[PDB]
RNA sequence: GACUUAAUGUCACGGUACCCAAUUUUCUGCCCCG
RNA sequence: GGGGCAGAAAAUUGGGUACCG
């Protein structure tokens, strides 16, 4: 006749559902699915607030299950008194069915209680069931219940108004994953409720019979799960801040849109999101990247005026106004609001329609099939419970998927892929992901299993489900609350080798080395060998690495966890059940069990000593160990490496455009992350490299679609319908400690084809990793191969690895100018034997063409003529554009691919400056503003950048092939674009075709087919020594100012002359003997001091080509080496005379898709002869080729003709006029100044345009 | 005019997908592209669409509802969703009213056919009353053109099936060349109430059913028509059921070369009707005994024709493994033929006879009839040359069997009391196998069982008496999956004894050291190629390995030998030299077939593949026993090869269920699968 | 004590948010006349 | 008599997935 008060507390996020009584419950699917959850009722009207509870029928069901299990443990008796089997069937003829029907098996025992149970006298199990009571199946009054369970109300700790649903629950989509395809079958939604603050419930249980009190109080402590969570049953005796952020975001977007810079706002949004990675000090103490020094315009975007103030100052005021919401919420809300205003202003708001429905399936009821299945254990049987406590460690960056925000709202963006987090922004491994991975690995270890059927009246009797019905897990929350890492991903068009439209997206990843708790519980008669094998497979030891794949980016290698600190404990349930009821099974106190010693264990909990090792387990090493095979290798890169990041470069000091990619690694010894980040090449990148290599080798990239496809590429690397059979991981730099100044600063500029100088807003920098041929970078990478790979597919993967070793696929960006070129590969000894066997089993040439140089200026009069240093080349203004563009999707059989090994000899001193160090040698201590440099070098080894050689060969090739002006600026003086012809305009788009220079060297929407490597110094005397200089080398140059088009095109009715070229002359000796007169009479800020290399030095470089036609390779070999007495100009000081270089073709190799050819000297003459006929055909005016027959090629080659190569003491004088007489540097009676040469009386304009267009025309006598 | 040209480019793709010369793999992509461009037009002009584009959207939804195949035993949710979306997309066209006069006809036609398909595949959501009201309105809007529109015939036939009188329409229905035999039979039966002409039209429908594959909708409509004829107690349903059974038999003989048929849900109930029809032509008074004996033989031929093949699902057919590349072509030919027939419906050596039994034998055929919920046992006696049949109920037997299955899968050896309870329940459920008139004493009995009775031990049946008698103490028991597996001229022709072994845990070291084992392929650590290397027909083969049961495909169930093991398909293809070879398996049957949850299972172990190779008999264990009992069976078979298995089961102590239920558990587990 | 259970019968610890995609293409640290 | 340029143009997401009598 006494009541008891029961408190129910949770230790996991439990499950909530909306309340419907009995028929509206049948109306809804979520209500019928969530019948064993907590129930939520709306309070008041408006559907915003309510209260949750737990029905007493569910607690009664859990209690009678615990009573049944306790009586089945102790042979049908409890504390000496026997209990019968009870009744669990209901006849339809007498009475109705009791509103819930049981499908599981019912534990039974041999019933010997001397009697049958009637109303007068009954066993504790019979009165605890409530059989012989006055009330049943229709509620009349709260009395005449022998045992009554009340509703369990949510114990709100402090009284307030009505509790809202969004404060307690949060929706989440759960999944069902197909085992054979690795793909989701369907999904369903549920409400996960808070347990830290809303995890206590209170109810009353009324007994009116002091004969089942001991059994009830014993089984209250045996109840372990309720509402999807571990539980203990005991008995007792900033919405306003968002609107101002929206208004300030509106002000920022409008201030950006007024300056015609709206599209930066998107980028700015990402940057503000990246500000959550840094602290508040980056806005407080002005750690944001400033502009370049002495520049009136500041940063690229952080110094944009918003209402008259800079964006950094506006952001500082916005942070000072909102200090109460925290740094992280401020940056996240600001970025989200900026992204929302940008998406509103653009006009596209992401419609997202699904045809043919939305695959959300809830389980259903079929009538009939009311079964009662008794299970009777043997008398002698011994039941135990094993608890495995340990720790999951992320060996890779992980990913646990979740929906977008504003979709996980139970009552009713910027990041495409979010990660699952807690309410305190902690990383979370849910119970369902662990349970699914354990089910998958148990199906692998058993070898057979069932796909999970949802509508079932009969329990599945497969081995996996039988073992999984006695496995209990627990969700894990890390002790880390730092924000995730945004990793960006693109997709590539195989035709043009550029990015596809709408292929940028981003993922949120967690740090590797993170650490989560792990609890497993198994209640049964013997510990299975397959579960032991799955635990041994998941854990890691010396040598072995863990193989616990949890999460949802497994093909990218994301989510491979490893189990450590494993302790298995055993509880005897037959002898020490009272200690289990007393200690509540150590539920909620498993953290204490890890650091617990031997002498502090509770009574009944012993260590488990019979845990088998890896070698003694039969389903291990036959089912689990050959599941994935590791292939680990090391890429050796002897060139600079740049995988650009470009968002973190906007949020870091240095003011650099593109920087290398870095990772955040978490350490477990000290709870911080790492002091310095680790450089890496992403798993997406080399996964795409392998995929593109296999697809180009077989030909599967050329297909238009891969839906319902079974090609070798889709079999190996997965498709829509199947998961990938190969899983790639990151390439981490391992020799970064051997370098001094690991990151190198390399700057580039685009040169105008007409003016010959730098184009406006076309200067930029890169910060790659310093890779040199004599000190290369080493990246260690890994991939896993599933069992079932045939010999053809293993041959394909080893062929792709051989293609990567041979240098066909450079890593990172800017591969066409020599970045990321693979120098070698190494294969570790743990690679299997067949893969190792497949991977291990895999002269003076001249051109003899002599050009007849310009005989009238120099071969008539020896050294009495003065020539202008630059001349202009004019072509016919008719360019040929080809619309049948050669695609990169395959290696075509007719076309040629391979490499050219070439050597470069300096005829004149060469100036390639290293602009990484503006102080260079020394010499700014003596005087301020004097720019001095060293030669370009990486790790002390002298080098020429590949971009210089590529630009020089392109400027030769477009002039030879009559291409459009690729780099051209339309500016101040109508404009230069109007005077230029429409045909010579830069090619924009593939609709109107591509000119041959743009066909070979590429455009924005088409990748080039020639790649130029870094040249390396080999032989010869360096460092041209001059005595009167502060180093022995490094003579000081003179002024170098910007070119003026107004001299070239005066008097508006005058069209653009053409491409500017510089003559070959030894005018550097004049600078070399004027060193005393250069330091004086010239301001030290004006002139630059640079290191120089002497003539006769040799460099070596290679040009890699693919899909080349025969005439294109012939014209490339002609532009590399045009003939005897013809050379190129490269480097600084071309008008003063520096930088004449001559290129010799050492070797040519051509491959086919399986050997490397040598191609002797006869065939290269055939290629050059085939190239000559194409220019003959293009000219329209239809033997060893005489190139001067074509008109523009002779005018080109006389500009490139060296007048001092074969003995000739021909040494021409090449210089500029000196404005005004009376000017320093005047020659005695020359009458050679711009005042006397530019005044429409003396030189009549048209004569000046003729003088600038005819090469090597004398200018001081002025013929 | 942009909507006009987009709708015309969608309507061209729709009519190209609606072409009966298009493969379905192209049809899905084409119709999804057309639905994509129509859906994008809707997305950009959300509420301003004309009705002419709404009809195109609804037709695309009908066509995707056609090409969605059931990949299991249930109707998929995608088909119901496609029909629902087409219904509402046509509903907004009806709410866009007062357009053209022909547009109302076309719109109500599309609505009525979509509602007909929805009512067919989901009766609860689309009721008969709402369908009746809509089809009543459709003929009010003039959808009665039976000569240019195929679907108007379907509207009229569904309407006369619902109950409304269509006496005026009948003459326009019959003269159309777009109507077929089943529609004319329904028109003659439901409107004019003519049995005589409807019988001729239904016989023409039965004759045309011979050459169409089972995936066609004509089979579903025919079995539904026969079920309706049985619903109103007509006199014609029996003959039509037997005719459709004969057509299904001669069609099922024409399937691709494996024991495979297409799964359709009515294929059982047609058999369940046809059996009942022959039964109602027996128990109802027939004056001559010779026609009644022919009817009881026809029952046992219906059950055997059901028990021949085992009807794989669609997803298991798509996930089929690849070997014997010409049989790959045959299997993909069968699959594409069935899928092409399914969409084409909507786009417009020697079998021993049942009396060829040796003398002194009795054959018991079993049938589980799900319509009446009964079990029928048909006995054939050769010495008397007689046919009889009896009935039983299988519900409580299924309950006790599932109890034993759960207790066994938890406590394998300790489920002996549940095994004794199951054996007593078999004896109490079927008393006719203990009376002398049904089964004569001292006569060998071959059981040909059906459904979950395959897993029941029929030899261990205990008679419902106090001093209960085991069934195997008076009869020699033999088993067979179907009568089509029986053969003549076993022809062992050799004397070599071959052993194979792969697992080392079972202590068979004393067995492999014996002298008797022959010169070829006796192993330890045997492999699949070593099983394929048998030269010429040994006298006794013994395979000792573990078993693996794939829970969906019986073709992927394998024996655990080395380098991957050998499966059902690799047995059925690769091994050749085992004709007339007695086989003894160490793998239990519970590891070879999956555990079952329904009353119906049709799953064949590797013993049936061994019988299909040409082995004379396979002796195995139904459940797991210890290795000593299997070693004892092997040694007794080696010492005595001619002697019968029930003698060894009686000698080992198998008649002692009352005192030692473990010995009874270990004894009755052994079953011979063959026909001598 | 309503909101908010029905009592001789709840496997929801019966279900991994899963699959597919290379931050990449093009660019000589270069250069003279108001 | 004097220094400029110091990044520009695109892509910033598209789709897919409902075994269970
Ligand atoms: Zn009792
Ligand atoms: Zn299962
Ligand atoms: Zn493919
Ligand atoms: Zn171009």
């Amino acid at each position: 006749d006494m009541n008891i008060t029961v408190e129910l507390t949770f230790f996991e996020p439990y499950r909530l559902v909306e309340w419907f009584d009995w028929d509206a419950r049948k109306k809804s699917h979520s209500a019928m699915r969530g019948q064993a959850f907590a129930q939520w009722t709306w309070k008041g009207k408006g559907r915003t607030a309510g209260k949750s509870f737990i029905t007493g029928t569910l607690v009664r069901s859990a209690v009678i299950k615990a009573v049944e299990e306790l009586l089945s443990l102790n042979n049908g008796k409890w504390e000496g008194v026997p209990c019968c089997n009870g009744s669990f069937q209901t006849d339809e003829s007498k009475g109705k069915k009791p509103s819930f029907l049981r499908k599981r098996h019912t534990l039974q025992w041999q019933a010997n209680n001397k009697n049958i149970c009637d109303k007068e006298e009954a066993c504790p199990f019979c009165i605890l069931l409530g059989r012989f009571d006055n009330a049943g199946k229709v509620h009349e009054r709260n009395k005449d219940y022998d045992i009554h369970f009340s509703n369990f109300d949510l114990d709100h700790k402090q009284e307030k108004n009505d509790l809202r649903l969004v404060d307690i629950a949060s929706g989440r989509i759960l999944n069902r994953v197909d085992f054979d395809t690795g793909k989701a079958k369907d999904y369903f939604r549920t409400w996960e409720a808070d347990y830290e603050t809303y995890g206590t419930y209170t109810g009353r249980i009324t007994l009116r019979n002091e004969h089942a009190k001991k059994l009830l109080l014993a089984s209250l402590g045996f109840v372990d799960k309720l509402c999807g969570a571990l539980c203990r049953i005991e008995v007792i005796k900033s919405e306003d801040h968002n609107d101002e952020l929206r208004k300030q975001a509106e002000v920022i977007v409008e201030a950006f849109k007024q300056n015609d810079k709206l599209e930066k706002i998107r980028i700015l949004a990402d940057a503000i999101r990246t500000l959550r990675l840094h602290g508040e000090g980056v806005i407080e103490k002005d750690e944001l990247p400033d502009g370049k020094e002495e520049r009136d315009k500041g940063h690229h975007l952080w110094d944009i005026k918003v209402q008259g103030t800079a964006l950094r100052t506006k952001l500082k005021e916005l942070w000072q106004s909102n200090k109460d919401i925290g740094w992280r919420k401020f940056t996240e809300m600001l970025g989200s609001n900026l992204y929302l205003i940008y998406k509103k202003e653009t006009g596209g708001v992401s419609t997202r329609f699904r045809i043919l429905g939305d695959t959300e399936y809830y389980s259903k009821d079929s009538e009939g099939s009311d079964l009662f299945i008794p299970v009777t254990p043997p008398e002698g049987i011994e039941t135990k419970e094993w608890i495995i406590v340990g720790r999951l460690k992320a060996a890779t960056p992980f990913y646990f998927g979740v929906q977008q925000p504003s979709d996980s709202i139970p009552g009713k963006e910027h990041t495409s892929f979010n990660i699952l987090l807690d309410k305190e922004n902690r990383y979370r491994i849910p119970r369902s992901a662990l349970r699914g991975a354990l089910r998958r690995d148990l199906r692998t270890a058993f070898g057979s299993g069932c796909n999970v059927s949802l509508g079932g009246q009969i329990l599945c009797n497969c081995k996996v489900c039988i073992e999984m019905r006695r496995i209990t897990l627990k969700d894990s929350v890390s002790d880390f609350s730092e924000p995730p890492e945004i990793r960006y991903r693109i997709a590539k068009n195989p035709g043009t080798a550029t990015v596809e439209d709408g292929s940028l997206f981003d993922i949120e990843v967690g740090p590797e080395g993170l650490t989560f708790p792990f609890v497993l519980r198994y209640r049964g008669h013997k510990f299975p060998e397959q579960l032991s094998s799955v635990i041994r497979y998941w854990e890691e030891n010396d040598g072995k690495n863990g193989m616990a794949w949890l999460g949802g980016l497994d093909s990218t290698g994301k989510g491979r966890f490893a189990l450590k600190d494993i302790k298995i404990f055993e509880w005897d349930l037959n002898q020490k059940i009272n200690e289990y009821i007393k200690e509540r099974g150590m539920r909620g106190k498993e953290k204490e069990l890890l650091e617990m010693g031997e002498s502090s264990l509770p009574d009944g909990l012993i260590p488990y000593k019979f845990f088998e090792e890896r070698e003694c387990l039969f389903p291990y090493k036959e089912n689990l160990k050959p599941q994935w095979s590791e292939v680990q290798y090391t890429i050796e890169v002897g060139s600079p490496l740049l995988t650009a990041d470009t968002i973190s470069a906007l949020t870091e000091p240095g003011n650099r455009d593109a920087i290398a990619y870095k990772k955040r690694v978490y350490n477990d010894g000290n709870n911080a992350i790492e002091p310095e980040p680790r450089f890496a090449v992403k798993s997406e990148t080399h996964r795409g490299i392998f995929r593109t290599a296999v697809g180009r080798r077989t030909g599967d990239l050329g297909k238009e679609d891969h839906e319902d496809c079974t090609c070798d590429m889709c079999i190996i690397f997965g498709n829509e319908h199947e998961s990938s059979k190969i899983r790639f991981e990151d390439l981490e730099l391992i020799n970064g400690n051997e370098f001094e100044k690991l990151e190198k600063h390399i700057d580039h500029v685009a040169i105008d084809r007409f003016t010959g100088g730098a184009l406006d807003k076309a200067k930029f920098d890169t910060y790659p990793l310093a890779g040199s041929p004599k000190k290369p970078l080493k990246l260690k990478g890994r991939f896993w191969i599933k069992k079932g790979f045939s010999g053809d597919h293993k041959l394909l993967i080893t062929t792709a690895l051989s293609d990567i070793r041979d240098g066909l696929y450079p890593l990172g960006s800017k591969g066409g100018v020599g970045y990321g070129w693979v120098a070698g590969i190494s294969i570790d000894d743990n690679v299997p034997d067949d893969f190792k066997e497949m991977i291990n089993k895999t002269g003076p040439i001249n051109n003899d063409y002599v050009h007849p140089g310009h005989q009238s200026p120099k071969q008539d009069h020896k050294n009495k003529n003065i020539y202008y240093p630059h001349y202009f080349l004019d072509s016919g203004s008719k360019v040929y554009r080809e619309k049948d563009i050669i695609t990169h999707e395959e290696f075509t059989e007719e076309l040629l691919s391979g490499k050219i090994n070439c050597k470069l000899e300096t005829l004149t001193p060469l100036i390639i400056p290293d602009t990484s160090d503006e102080n260079g040698l020394k010499l700014q201590g003596n005087k301020p503003g004097h720019k001095n440099y060293k030669f370009f070098n990486i790790n002390g080894e002298l080098m020429i950048p590949g971009s210089e050689l590529r630009g020089m060969l392109r400027t030769h090739f477009e002039a030879l092939t009559k291409s459009c002006f690729a780099i051209f600026g339309e500016d101040s003086t109508k404009t230069l674009g109007g005077k230029l012809d429409k045909a010579l305009h830069p090619c924009t788009g593939l609709s109107d075709g591509l000119c041959p220079g743009c066909h070979l060297f590429g455009t924005t929407d088409y990748k080039g087919r020639v790649k130029f490597g870094f040249a390396k110094y080999e032989n010869g005397p360096e460092w041209l020594i001059t005595r009167g200089n502060n180093p022995e080398r490094s003579l000081t140059l003179g002024v170098l100012e910007s070119p003026r088009p107004a001299f070239s095109i005066p008097d508006d009715e005058s069209e653009i002359p053409g491409r500017k070229f510089y003559l070959h002359h030894n005018g550097w000796r004049i600078i070399r003997q004027k060193q005393l007169e250069i330091r004086e009479t010239v301001q030290p800020e004006r002139n630059v001091t640079t290191e120089v290399m002497d003539k006769g030095n040799v460099f070596s470089f290679d040009v890699r080509f693919e899909n080349l036609r025969e005439w294109e390779l012939g014209l490339l070999l002609q532009s590399l080496d045009p003939g005897k007495n013809i050379a190129h100009k490269l480097g600084k000081g071309k008008p003063y005379g520096f930088g004449s270089v001559k290129i010799k073709i050492d070797s040519l190799h051509t491959f086919k898709i399986d050997k490397i050819k040598r191609v002797p000297q006869s065939d290269i003459r055939e290629y050059i002869n085939k190239g000559y006929q194409k220019l003959i055909e293009w000219s329209g005016n239809n033997v060893l080729p005489q190139w001067h027959v074509i008109p523009h090629i002779d005018k080109l080659y006389k500009l490139l003709w060296v007048p001092f190569l074969n003995d000739s003491k021909l040494e021409p004088d090449v210089r500029y006029p000196v404005l005004n007489e009376e000017s320093k540097g005047y020659i005695e009676g020359s009458d050679y100044t711009y005042k006397k040469l530019g005044d429409k009386d003396n030189l009549p304009y048209k004569t000046r345009v003729k003088g600038l267009t005819t090469p090597w025309s004398p200018w001081n006598p002025f013929q | 005019t942009r909507e006009d040209i987009d709708r015309k480019e969608a309507e061209r793709l729709l009519d190209e997908a609606f072409n009966p010369r298009t493969k379905p793999v192209d049809r899905k992509k084409i119709i999804n592209s057309a639905l994509k461009i129509l859906i994008g037009l809707y997305k950009e002009k959300k509420d301003d669409l004309t009705s002419a584009s709404f009809i195109s959207i609804a037709r695309a939804y009908y066509l995707v509802s056609i090409t969605i195949l059931p990949k299991g035993t249930t109707i998929p949710e995608k088909k119901k969703e496609a029909l629902r979306k087409g219904i509402e997309f046509i509903d907004r066209a009806i709410n866009k009213f007062n357009g053209s006069i022909l547009d109302s006809q076309r719109a109500f036609r599309i609505k009525s056919v979509l509602s007909i398909e929805f009512n067919r595949i989901d009766r609860e959501k689309c009721d008969n009353i709402k369908l009746k009201n809509l089809l009543n309105e459709a003929v009010d809007k003039g959808c009665t053109d039976f000569d240019t529109y195929e679907w108007d015939i379907q509207i009229a036939i569904r309407l006369c099936e619902l109950g409304v009188d269509m006496e005026g329409h009948f003459d326009n229905l019959i003269k159309s060349n777009k109507a077929n035999d089943l529609q004319k039979a329904k028109a003659y039966y439901f409107i004019k109430k003519d049995d005589h002409k409807a019988k001729e039209h239904m016989d023409k429908c039965t004759a045309s059913l011979k050459y169409t594959p089972c995936s066609h909708r004509l089979w579903d409509e025919t079995v539904g028509f026969i079920e309706r004829l049985k619903g109103d107690s007509s006199t014609l349903w029996r003959d039509f059921a037997i005719k459709t059974y004969r057509s299904c038999r001669v069609q099922e003989k024409e399937t691709g070369t494996l024991r495979l048929r297409w799964y359709w849900s009515r294929h059982r109930v047609l058999y369940d009707m046809a059996f009942l029809a022959v039964k109602e032509q027996a128990d109802d008074e027939e004056p001559d005994v010779n026609v009644k004996q022919a009817k009881i033989k026809k029952l046992a031929e219906i059950s055997d024709s059901l028990k021949s093949r085992f009807s794989l699902r669609l997803s298991d057919m798509e996930k089929m493994p690849k070997s014997d590349d010409e049989s790959n072509h045959e299997f993909k030919k069968f699959l594409d033929k069935c899928v092409t027939a399914y969409q084409d419906g909507y786009v417009i050596a020697k079998l021993l006879e049942l009396t060829q039994v040796p003398e002194g034998w009795v054959v018991v055929h079993f049938y589980l009839n799900k319509l009446e919920g009964m079990g029928n046992a048909i006995v054939f006696d050769k010495c008397a040359n007689s046919w009889q049949y009896k009935e039983f109920q299988y519900k409580e037997l299924f309950e006790v069997f599932l109890t034993w299955q759960a207790n066994y899968n938890l406590y394998k050896e300790n489920a002996a009391e549940h095994l004794v309870t199951l054996c007593k329940k078999i004896g109490e459920t079927m008393p006719f196998l203990f009376c002398d008139n049904f089964i004569p004493n001292g006569k060998d009995v071959l059981f040909v069982p059906h459904d979950f009775l395959h897993r029941l031990p029929l030899h261990g049946s205990i008679e419902n008496k106090t001093n209960g008698k085991l069934f195997l103490e008076n009869h020699s028991c033999c088993y067979l999956p179907a009568w089509s597996f029986a053969s003549e001229k076993e022809a062992s022709t050799s004397d070599e004894y071959v052993l194979l072994k792969n697992f080392d845990q079972g202590h068979f070291e004393t067995l492999q050291n014996n002298q008797i084992w022959g010169t070829q392929s006796v192993k330890d650590g045997a492999s699949s190629d070593d099983l394929e290397n048998i030269r010429n027909n040994p006298r006794l083969l013994t395979i000792l390995c573990h078993g693996e049961a794939n829970m969906s495909n019986p073709f992927r169930s394998m024996l655990k030998l080395a380098n991957g093991g050998i499966t059902y398909l690799e047995i059925l293809n690769s091994v050749k030299g085992l004709k007339g070879s007695q086989v003894i398996l160490g793998a239990c049957e519970t590891d070879l077939v999956p555990p079952l949850s329904d009353v119906m299972d049709e799953h064949y172990s590797v013993a049936t593949a061994l019988l299909l190779i040409g082995a004379a008999g396979v002796v195995g264990t139904m459940w797991k026993v210890r290795s000593n009992k299997t070693k004892s069976l092997i040694e007794w078979k080696l010492e005595n090869i001619e002697y019968k298995l029930n003698e060894w089961q009686k000698e080992t102590g198998g008649a002692a269920y009352k005192d030692h239920p473990p010995t009874f558990y270990r004894s009755i587990a052994f079953r011979s699968i063959g026909f001598p």
